[PDB]
RNA sequence: CGGUCCGGCCGGGAACUCAAAGGAGACUGCCAGUGAUAAACUGGAGGAAGGUGGGGAUGACGUCAAGUCAUCAUGGCCCUUACGACCAGGGCUACACACGUGCUACAAUGGCGCAUACAAAGAGAAGCGACCUCGCGAGAGCAAGCGGACCUCAUAAAGUGCGUCGUAGUCCGGAUUGGAGUCUGCAACUCGACUCCAUGAAGUCGGAAUCGCUAGUAAUCGUGGAUCAGAAUGCCACGGUG
């Protein structure tokens, strides 16, 4: 059973062990609302058991450890999809027609000397 | 500040000084060049003049003044308005 | 019972000293547990290079520092006095724990 | 940029119900990264509104922006110093983001006990052309029009 | 690089190298609250007359190739003008110029 | 009520109420209703009236408004007549704690 | 998979996250249009990533008698019983003023308090310094472990669910003031910081002007690092939201 994936997203990590039978999302031991706060994120980590339709015919237990909500709330997603690609793999084609196969690499610049935020510079004294 | 058990910083000489003005009874000024030492409750009735670098000045010491450092009574500067 | 902290700062010279080391005990005896390379510490500094007045002039430098164990739990009677024996090359440090 | 000529970049499907223009709108309203206090407000504003006005929410929000859409951006193009402005149509993705940031705008103008109140009493005006965004669309309509022998 | 000031660093360290334990015992002692007051005043007036530039913490740290009194790195022991040519010409085992 | 020698407003709670005594912050105002035995939640009206008057009482464990005011003022006089840093500078419209009256003397030289 | 004190404690293991070493890997490689049957540009397909995939060092001949003989060395002048040299006390921290920069606030997305959550990277032996007894608070005494994927600094917040206040110089704003101890170094009147009781300033989005940013960037929130007995709104980094 166990089909496996391990979404990533910002500086966070997520661990999908998806199985076959109903629901009962449970994540890092918490169940789903536990876990997440903002019900925004409550809803990325359910979109891609959305596009198919095992919203209600699936389990999963997740366990993602880096970041915080800001990407955490994605890394499942990611991994949501891996694994739901280890299912059948006919998938692939919904999963990538929605944006939840790619790994966004979007990262975090460095503080670069003399400016003070990466990109934003010391105000200019006018003459 | 300093700890409440280690002690006043008053001088050797200081308090060798005081303890002569004392038990001499005399009422001419004592000279004092410390400017970081502790004050203490024998000295009430005698004169002391303090040196900051420009002039000996005078502290007729009052018995009001025991828990803090005779130096606050003289500055240093020269200063008492810009024009 | 016995084991090895290797500190080095290159790891084309540490790999070297742990394979001299590795080796050794596995031809002068058995029952070795092979180079785990711990987090490496990497420590940065920010310097200056203006020698009067130009706060612009920065250089990012940054000092690395590798660490590896060699443990060997079951020793013989030649596996200590093998790697005690060592002509150990330079640059690399040695923290022998025998307990 | 003058060579580089990029599109339009892609948002989030808005998964609360789906639509692209309650993403802009959520994703507009939200300042300070506060986004999910804004989802909060918003939703809560849309939903009182759904049945102030009977219709459904996302059809009641629909009309109500297009019944305060404006048309025509006033922008400086001036070619120097001197005071030489022009009026000129918009495109509709602008329109719609123009219209939703006057809607979000007058939100904050107009105070009451909390945002949400405020959403919800100004989408109750511009349902019948009342409240802040029509007027601001019709004084930059005015001036938009009466100068026409400027080109 | 005054050589004026070349020696009294080296004898704050010569001085203050070599009355640590009577002034790590009396800091003890002034320290603990078990103590008596007579004998705590006894030793602070002893203390306060031993040569004032003896102090550990009244020196400040020089440098060590150049003695420049300002950017003082503990890691080198050297300013930044003088580390910047070592790391540059190379003697420092590891240091390389840096790009996270 | 009118506590303190003050008409505290009723229409408001306690602690803000009788935090309007000239002496008492926002944490005194809190002790001395855990001391007394009254709720921070409450308004003036809702409330024992005999209380009013326990309290009043009460505020006499420590300085109060005229009190507070002569202390005030007389450690001022004494400071100016002993003439130290602290009457010097207190006597002058200048800053005592060390503060630079260079650049940021702007509260205390007033608006220029 | 198993016992289990419900804790990965170990029995075990190397699928994974992580740890450091070697690599596959995005090259216009493709299909279509445009373009000169080119280079290229635009779409789409695969793809984790697409056109430089995304960030940093690397600053070409030369310009500014550009800036430092105050890091240093240095050809000449120079002082040779003082411009060399001695330590104590002051002043570099002051002031009717004007200016670069930033922190702090304008209050309903905002402050007051009570569950409650997720980071990375760091520094540590004249050291980092768990507990505990205490203190309204700083920290006092006693003090385990650790050159550390072991222990400390270090219950991070913004977020979240509740309550609460209601538009007011405000339960906003936290400065000045009298006093109190604490850290700290022989000594904080000039001249430290922390603390909490008390007065509770200014200020209520600010002219002309003006500066920064094109994406995980603006903007907000907290943490970390070097200097050093302590004394950061300065400096350098780190991630969260977005
Ligand atoms: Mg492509
Ligand atoms: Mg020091």
């Amino acid at each position: 059973n166990q089909y496996y994936g391990t979404g990533r997203r910002k500086s966070s990590a997520a661990r999908v062990f998806i199985k076959p039978g109903n629901g009962k999302i449970v994540i890092n031991q918490r169940s789903l609302e536990q876990y997440f706060g903002r019900e925004t994120a409550r809803m990325v980590v359910r979109q891609p058991l959305e596009l198919v339709d095992m919203v209600e015919k699936l389990d999963l237990y997740i366990t993602v450890k880096g970041g915080g909500i800001s990407g955490q709330a994605g890394a499942i997603r990611h991994g949501i999809t891996r694994a739901l690609m280890e299912y059948d793999e006919s998938l692939r084609s919904e999963l990538r027609k929605a944006g939840f196969v790619t790994r966004d690499a979007r990262q975090v610049e460095r503080k670069k000397v003399g400016l003070r935020k990466a990109r934003r510079r010391p105000q200019f004294s006018k003459r | 500040p300093r700890s409440l058990k280690k002690g006043p910083f008053i001088d050797l000489h200081l308090l060798k000084k005081v303890e002569k003005a004392v038990e001499s009874g005399d009422k001419k000024p004592l000279r004092t060049w410390s400017r970081r030492s502790t004050i203490f409750p024998n000295m009430i009735g005698l004169t002391i003049a303090v040196h900051n670098g420009r002039q000996h000045v005078p502290v007729f010491v009052t018995d009001e003044m025991v828990g803090h450092k005779l130096g606050e009574f003289a500055p240093t500067r020269t200063y008492r308005g810009h024009a | 019972r016995i084991r090895i902290r290797l500190k080095a700062f290159d790891h084309r010279l540490i790999d070297q000293a742990t394979a001299e080391i590795v080796e050794t005990a596995k031809r002068t005896g058995a029952q070795v547990r092979g180079p785990i390379p711990l987090p490496t510490r990497k420590e940065r500094f920010t310097v200056l290079i203006s020698p009067h007045v130009n706060k612009d002039a920065r250089d990012q430098y940054e000092i690395r520092t590798h660490l590896r164990l060699v443990d060997i739990v079951e020793p013989t009677e030649k596996t200590v006095d093998a790697l005690m024996r060592l002509d150990l090359a330079a640059g690399v440090d040695v923290q022998i724990s025998l307990g | 940029p003058r060579r580089r000529v990029i599109g339009q970049r892609k948002i989030l499907p808005d998964p609360k119900f789906g639509s692209e223009l309650l993403a802009k709108f959520v994703n507009i309203l939200m300042v300070d990264g506060k986004k999910s206090t804004a989802e909060s407000i918003v939703y809560s504003a849309l939903e009182t509104l759904a049945q102030r006005s009977g219709k459904s929410e996302l059809e009641a929000f629909e009309v109500a922006l297009e019944n305060v859409r404006p048309t025509v951006e006033v922008k400086s193009r001036r070619v120097g110093g001197s005071t030489y402005q022009v009026p000129v149509e918009v495109r509709p993705v602008r329109r719609n983001a123009l219209a939703m940031r006057w809607i979000v705008e007058a939100a904050r103008k107009r105070g009451d006990k909390s945002m949400a109140l405020r959403l919800a009493n100004e989408l109750s005006d511009a349902a019948e052309n009342k409240g802040t965004a029509v007027k601001k669309r019709e004084d930059v309509h005015r001036m938009a029009e009466a100068n026409k022998a400027f080109a | 690089a005054k050589q004026s000031m070349k020696a009294r660093e080296v004898k704050r360290v010569a001085l203050a190298d070599k009355y640590f334990a009577k002034r790590a015992e009396l800091k003890a002692i002034i320290s603990d609250v078990n103590a008596s007051d007579e004998d705590r005043w006894n030793a602070v007036l002893k203390l306060q007359t031993l040569p004032r530039d003896s102090s550990p913490s009244r020196q400040r740290n020089r440098c060590r190739q150049t003695g420049r009194p300002h950017g003082f790195l503990r890691k080198f022991g050297l300013s930044r003008i003088k580390v910047r040519e070592a790391a540059m010409r190379g003697e420092i085992p590891g240091l390389k110029k840096a790009s996270w | 009520a009118r506590i303190a020698g003050i008409n505290i407003p009723d229409h408001k709670h306690a602690v803000i109420a009788l935090t309007s005594i000239y002496g008492v912050g926002k944490t005194r105002s809190k002790a001395i209703l855990a001391a007394a035995g009254i709720a921070e939640d409450v308004k003036i009206s809702e409330l024992s009236e005999g209380q009013i008057d326990t309290l009043r009482d009460e505020v006499a464990k420590f300085v109060v408004e005229g009190d507070l005011r002569r202390e005030i003022s007389m450690s001022i006089k004494r400071l100016m007549d002993l003439g130290c840093y602290r009457g010097l500078r207190h006597r002058r419209g200048l800053p005592v704690r060390g503060q630079r009256t260079k650049t940021n003397a702007r509260t205390r030289k007033g608006p220029r």
